[PDB]
RNA sequence: AGCUGCUCCCUAGCAUGCUACUACCGC
RNA sequence: GCGGUAGUAGCAUGCUAGGGAGCAG
C-alpha cells in the first residue's frame, strides 16, 4: 500500500506539517497541521487497510476455484478408468454358450449362480488335504457340475509347480496343503 | 542428516539446484546459495511455496508462515524470514561454524569440467572437497554420454559390419573403443540382453564381446551404473613405523627378485609408498615378489581395468600357488582359472568395480595412473589394510578424458597419488627394463623419467626414426593421412621380415584403412599397456595434444624391444628423440 | 484448463458469447471481450449475476460480492471490479502475456465467413488461430446446414421420382449433391435409418445410396456430426535430412516408374513434399510406385 | 525482550514522566506526555508482541520437523535394532538350554529343521569339524539342547554313509567333513 | 482397507464478546 | 467533562475447518 492516491496526499499533509513545523509560526499553525494528520490518517485508514481485505477475499475466492478445477479434473479421469475396465472385462464373456443359455430363457432373465456353472472354461479346485484330494481330483479327469474337466497345471501355497506323481499318502506331509488344482473344460 | 562438505558441521540441508544434493550447514548453505546460481534447498522437507499452483523455487523469495513455507503473496499476516542472519532456516542452527574461503566449492557446484583449469581446482581444494570434484565430474559425464543418439541398427551387411541409423536431436558419440556401448534385444515386451559391443565406421564394422547374431530395428546405449557418493578420503595419512610391523620376514629369497626385495624391505616398515612403475620392468614381478617375500599375507591385485589385474594374474599361474588364489568378475571374458567370488583368500586378483567390503593384509593396485581420484579412493573404502603398494606411472597413460577440451592435464594432477610421486618424489621404482634396449631406455630416461632408466642389453640399431610434413584430412571424430600411409607404402618392400611388425596408431581408423590397404594389426595407443610386441610400426600423424603427447606416446615407443618404427612429423620430439635416421623415398 | 488462443499462456477462461468457446488469457481475455461483442466468459464457473432473477450477460457490469459474481443493484457493500487493469480476474492471473495484435483474433471471432477476404484472413493468422478459423468455418456452416426446411415426402410418384415439401420458416438447400441428405424412418416411436440421399427437381428426382423404397410421410435432413478440437497443425515444420534416413532402397526398378524413382529419390531424403499434380499423369501410379520403391 | 529500539524510547519517555510527576509542575505538560508515553507503549507492546509469538512459531517448527528426522532415522533401520534387541534380551534370559544351542551354533551345530521336543521324532545337526564332535557326541549319546539323544545315521558331505567307530582323530581327515548326525530324543 | 460414538493435543479462520490505547465529531 | 464512531493491541468464549493419538461396540 504505497501506490495509492492516498501516499501522495499524507506525504504533501506531512510536508507541509514539518516545513511549518521547523518554521514554528503559531500556534493555529500546529493546530492546523495537527487537525490535517488527523483527516488525512482516514484516508490511510481506508484507502490501505479495506483494500488490505480485498486481497484476502480474492485470493480465498482464486484458491477455491482451483481446487475446484483439480476436483472436475480428477472426475473425468476416474470416467475414463472405469469405463475401459468395463469394457476390457466385457471382452471375456461373450461367449455363444452364454447366448445358448439365454437365448432359451422363458423372459430373457437368467440367475447369476449359473452363469458361470454352465459357461466357464476353466474350473479352480482348492483342496486342503489328500484325503479329501482323493475323492475329487484323483486322476488327470474329473467330472464336476455335470460336465468332463481335465487337470493341468497343479500349485499349491508358495504358487509352485508339482507334478501329478509326487501327491501320494507318504509324501502327502511335505508339501504345502491348501493345493489349488485348475482344470480345463474337456468335450 | 550429517555433516556438510566444507564445515563438516552437523547439518540437515542439501542443495536441491546443485549437481549431487550435498549436506550444507546453515550459513554454509546461505554461503552456497547466494556465491553460485544454486537457488534450491531441500531440507527434511522441500523449501518450496506449498500455496496451490506457485512456482518460486529460490529461498530468498521464500518465507516461513504456519506449517509451511510461503512466498511473497501467499504468506498470511504471521511470517518470518527463512533467509536471515546470512544463515538459512534449517536444523542444528547453532552448532554451525561456516567456512571462510567458500568460493572454491561454489567454482565446483558451477564447474563443468570443460577446460584443464577445472581439474586443477578438481585436485587443488580439500579433502572432501576434492573427492566432491570427482563425484560430480564423473556424475556430470555420466550424465553426458546418454545424451547422445541411439545406435539403432537398420541392416545386416554381413558379418562384422552393420548399417547404423542415431535418433535426431542428439549427436553420435566418437567411432573408438573409448564409449563402450551395451545393447538389448528389443521384443513385444521390452528390450533384454544383447552385451557390450563398439562401433567404428566399416557400413558400421561392430567390435562385439561375445558372439552373436543380429537383425534389423535393434538398438544400444551407453548405460550408465548408479554413482554413490564414497566415504574415505584419496589415500590414508603417511606413517613411517620403526620396523615391519604385523608382517614376518622370509627364509632364503631367489634371484629374480633380490633388486625388488631390497625394495619391499621399506614399503613393509611404513603403511604406503608409491611406485615409479615406468612400463615393463618387471611391474607384476614387483607384485608376485611381494608375496614371494610374504607368503601368508593377503596380496589384493586389483587395476581399474579387467585387462590390467590379468598381467596379475598372468604371473600368477606361474609363481603362485592357485590353492590360495581368487578370481572376482561379477555376472565380460576374462582370466577366469581361479576360484570365483572367494572373498576370504590369499590372493585376490579384481577390478575396482567389483572389490568386495573387506581387510586384507598388502594391496598390489595396478595402473595408478588410468584410474581418477574416485577408485583410488573406494580402494581405501574397501581396504584398510597395513601396507599398500601403488603399481602405475602418470608418465603412462591416464584414463580418457571426455570433457576436457581445452588445454591438457600436466603429470601433476591426474590423481592424489600424482601429487607427491614428484613433490617428494616417489618413495619406490624398478630400474631393470627386462624390455627395451638401449636405443629407446636412455631416449626415456632423459625424457620425463629424471635421467633414470639404465640399458639392459645393447643398442640394437633396429629402431628408426625419419623426419616427414603429412597433411591431414579429419571429417568426424578421427584423421587420416593418405601420404604417410604412403610412406609405409614403400619401406616394407625391401623387408620380407617387417611384416610382423604391428601397425599402432594414435586413431584406430587410419589404420583400419591402412589395413585395408596393407593387413597389419591394430592397436590402441590410448589402451596399449598389457602386451609388448618385438617388432611395432607407428606414425603420430599429428602436431596437436593427442600424440605428440610426452607420455601418451612414450608408451608407443617404449613396448619394442628390438625394433620400433616412428615417423615423426614433429618438431617437439625430433630434436628431443634420437634413433637412426633414413632418408624421404 | 489449458492454453489461451493468441498467447498460449496457462488460462481457465473460455469465451461464452464465442462460437467455438477457446480458451483465453486474463488480459487476453479481456483484450478479446473488448474488441468484439463477445460479451460472454465462462472461467471454471459463469460469468453471470447469481442474484435471482437477473439478465445481465456483459463481464464489465459485473463484480464480485461474496461466493459469486454481482451485478450493479444486487452487489453487497463489499465488492470487488472484476474487470480492472485490462485484465479479467481469472486462473492464472500472473501467467499472462497478452497479446499485441488481437484483432485478427477478433475479426475471425466476429467473421460470418462471408466473402473471399474472409477465407484471406482463414489463411492469414498465425498456426492455431488459423487452425481455429478453419475450426470456426466448419462449425458456422454445419450449424448452417440444419437451418433449412426438411425434405419431407408427400407422395410416391413412381420409382426413382417422388414428391416433397418444406417446412415454413426456412429455406430450400440446392439440387446438387453438394448437401448430402440423410434420412431416418418414421415410426409410432421415433425415426430410425433411412441412409444418405440427395435429390433434384424431376416431381423429384431422389438419387438414393441403396436401393429402397419410401411411402408418404418419411422425411430427410441434412445431418452434421460433433467436431471436436484438433490437436496437430496444418503440417509439421519442414527439414531436409542428408539422407535416406530409415528406409532401405530397392535392388532393381520396372521401367514404368523410372521417371518416379528419380522423384522418390528426394522426398525420402527429407519430411515432406508437396506434389503438382496435374490430372492424370499417373498419379495414383505415383503412389503406388512410393511402395514398389519400398515395399516393407 | 528489551534490546529493541521501541524500549530506549519508552525508557526515555518514563524517565520524563518520572521527573514530571517528582516535580509535579503542570497539568498539560505532563498530559503532552501522556499523548507521548501512551503512544509509547503502542510501537512498543506491537512490536514486542509478535516476535514473542514467533519465537514460539520457530520452536514449535523446528520440534516438529526434528521429530519427523527421527522418524525417518528410526524406521530405516529396524533390521539391526531388533536382532540387537533381541539378543541383549536372550543373555538376560539366563538359560542353559538356550546356551548350549547358541554357543553351538556360534561355532557350527546348526540343526537342520525344527528342534522336536516329543521323546520320538528326528533331529539333524551339521557338524563340520572334529573339535566339534569331542564335546557333543560321545560313543552313543548326543548331547544337545540340554537333551539326550541317540546317534544313528552319521553321514559325509558326498551322501556316503560313515561308520562311527570310524571316527577318530588321525583319520578324521579323511572324510567330508560336514557330517550330518541324524538322531533321535530320550 | 469397515460403521459409529466419546475424549485429549496442535494450528488456522470467521464471527461474537470483553478490556485497554489513539484519532474524529458534536454536545 | 460526557457520548458516539473510526482505529490498534491484548484477552475470553463459542463455532467451523484441517492434522495427530487414544478408548468402547
Ligand atoms: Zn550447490
Ligand atoms: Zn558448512
Ligand atoms: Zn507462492
Ligand atoms: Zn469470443
Ligand atoms: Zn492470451
Ligand atoms: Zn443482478
Amino acid at each position: 500500500f504505497s501506490s495509492l492516491p492516498s501516499y501522495a496526499a499524507f506525504a504533501t499533509a506531512q510536508e507541509a506539517y514539518e516545513q511549518a513545523v521547523a518554521n514554528g509560526d503559531s500556534e493555529v499553525v500546529l493546530k492546523k497541521l495537527k487537525k490535517s494528520l488527523n483527516v488525512a490518517k482516514s484516508e490511510f485508514d481506508r484507502d490501505a487497510a479495506m483494500q488490505r481485505k480485498l486481497e484476502k477475499m480474492a485470493d480465498q475466492a482464486m484458491t477455491q476455484m482451483y481446487k475446484q478445477a483439480r476436483s472436475e479434473d480428477k472426475r473425468a479421469k476416474v470416467t475414463s478408468a472405469m469405463q475401459t475396465m468395463l469394457f476390457t472385462m466385457l471382452r471375456k464373456l461373450d461367449n455363444d454358450a452364454l447366448n445358448n443359455i439365454i437365448n432359451n430363457a422363458r423372459d430373457g432373465c437368467v440367475p447369476l449362480n449359473i452363469i458361470p456353472l454352465t459357461t466357464a472354461a476353466k474350473l479352480m479346485v482348492v483342496i486342503p488335504d489328500y484325503n479329501t484330494y482323493k475323492n475329487t481330483c484323483d486322476g488327470t479327469t474329473f467330472t464336476y457340475a455335470s460336465a468332463l474337466w481335465e487337470i493341468q497345471q497343479v500349485v499349491d501355497a508358495d504358487s509352485k509347480i508339482v507334478q501329478l506323481s509326487e501327491i501320494s499318502m507318504d509324501n502327502s506331509p511335505n508339501l504345502a496343503w491348501p493345493l489349488i488344482v485348475t482344470a480345463l473344460r474337456a468335450n | 542428516v550429517g555433516a556438510c562438505v566444507l564445515c563438516n558441521s552437523q547439518t540437515s540441508l542439501r542443495c536441491g539446484a546443485c549437481i549431487r544434493r550435498p549436506f550444507l550447514c546453515c550459513k554454509c548453505c546461505y554461503d552456497h546459495v547466494i556465491s553460485t546460481s544454486h537457488k534450491l534447498v531441500l531440507s527434511v522437507n522441500p523449501y518450496v511455496c506449498n500455496a496451490p499452483g506457485c512456482d518460486v523455487t529460490d529461498v530468498t523469495q521464500l518465507y516461513l508462515g504456519g506449517m509451511s513455507y510461503y512466498c511473497k503473496s501467499h504468506k498470511p499476516p504471521i511470517s518470518f524470514p527463512l533467509c536471515a542472519n546470512g544463515q538459512v532456516f534449517g536444523l542444528y542452527k547453532n552448532t554451525c561454524v561456516g567456512s571462510d574461503n567458500v568460493t572454491d566449492f561454489n567454482a565446483i557446484a558451477t564447474c563443468d569440467w570443460t577446460n584443464a583449469g577445472d581439474y586443477i581446482l578438481a585436485n587443488t581444494c580439500t579433502e572432501r572437497l576434492k573427492l566432491f570434484a570427482a563425484e560430480t565430474l564423473k556424475a556430470t559425464e555420466e550424465t553426458f554420454k546418454l545424451s547422445y543418439g541411439i545406435a539403432t541398427v537398420r541392416e545386416v551387411l554381413s558379418d562384422r559390419e552393420l548399417h547404423l541409423s542415431w535418433e535426431v536431436g542428439k549427436p553420435r558419440p566418437p567411432l573408438n573403443r573409448n564409449y563402450v556401448f551395451t545393447g538389448y534385444r528389443v521384443t513385444k515386451n521390452s528390450k533384454v540382453q544383447i552385451g557390450e559391443y563398439t562401433f567404428e565406421k566399416g557400413a558400421v564394422v561392430y567390435r562385439g564381446t561375445t558372439t552373436y547374431k543380429l537383425n534389423v530395428g535393434d538398438y544400444f546405449v551407453l548405460t550408465s551404473h548408479t554413482v554413490m557418493p564414497l566415504s574415505a578420503p584419496t589415500l590414508v595419512p603417511q606413517e613411517h613405523y620403526v620396523r615391519i610391523t604385523g608382517l614376518y620376514p622370509t627364509l632364503n629369497i631367489s634371484d629374480e627378485f633380490s633388486s625388488n626385495v631390497a625394495n619391499y624391505q621399506k614399503v613393509g616398515m611404513q603403511k604406503y609408498s608409491t611406485l615409479q612403475g615406468p612400463p615393463g620392468t618387471g611391474k607384476s614381478h614387483f607384485a608376485i615378489g611381494l608375496a614371494l617375500y610374504y607368503p601368508s599375507a593377503r596380496i589384493v591385485y586389483t587395476a581399474c581395468s579387467h585387462a590390467a589385474v590379468d598381467a596379475l594374474c598372468e604371473k600368477a599361474l606361474k609363481y603362485l600357488p592357485i590353492d590360495k588364489c581368487s578370481r572376482i568378475i561379477p555376472a565380460v571374458e576374462c582370466f577366469d582359472k581361479f576360484k570365483v567370488n572367494s572373498t576370504l583368500e590369499q590372493y585376490v586378483f579384481c577390478t575396482v568395480n567389483a572389490l568386495p567390503e573387506t581387510t586384507a593384509d598388502i594391496v598390489v593396485f595396478d595402473e595408478i595412473s588410468m584410474a581418477t581420484n574416485y577408485d583410488l579412493s573406494v580402494v581405501n573404502a574397501r581396504l584398510r589394510a597395513k601396507h599398500y603398494v601403488y603399481i602405475g606411472d602418470p608418465a603412462q597413460l591416464p584414463a580418457p578424458r571426455t570433457l576436457l577440451t581445452k588445454g591438457t592435464l600436466e603429470p601433476e594432477y591426474f590423481n592424489s597419488v600424482c601429487r607427491l610421486m614428484k613433490t617428494i618424489g616417489p618413495d619406490m621404482f624398478l630400474g631393470t627394463c627386462r624390455r627395451c634396449p638401449a636405443e629407446i631406455v636412455d631416449t626415456v630416461s632423459a625424457l620425463v623419467y629424471d635421467n633414470k632408466l639404465k640399458a639392459h642389453k645393447d643398442k640394437s640399431a633396429q629402431c628408426f626414426k625419419m623426419f616427414y610434413k603429412g597433411v591431414i584430412t579429419h571429417d568426424v571424430s578421427s584423421a587420416i593421412n593418405r601420404p604417410q600411409i604412403g610412406v609405409v607404402r614403400e619401406f616394407l618392400t625391401r623387408n620380407p621380415a617387417w611384416r610382423k611388425a604391428v601397425f599402432i596408431s594414435p586413431y584406430n581408423s587410419q589404420n583400419a584403412v591402412a589395413s585395408k590397404i596393407l593387413g597389419l594389426p591394430t592397436q590402441t595407443v590410448d589402451s596399449s599397456q598389457g602386451s609388448e610386441y618385438d617388432y611395432v610400426i607407428f606414425t603420430q600423424t599429428t602436431e596437436t595434444a593427442h600424440s605428440c603427447n610426452v607420455n601418451r606416446f612414450n608408451v608407443a615407443i617404449t613396448r619394442a624391444k628390438v625394433g620400433i618404427l616412428c615417423i615423426m612429423s614433429d618438431r617437439d620430439l625430433y630434436d628431443k628423440l634420437q634413433f637412426t635416421s633414413l632418408e624421404i623415398p
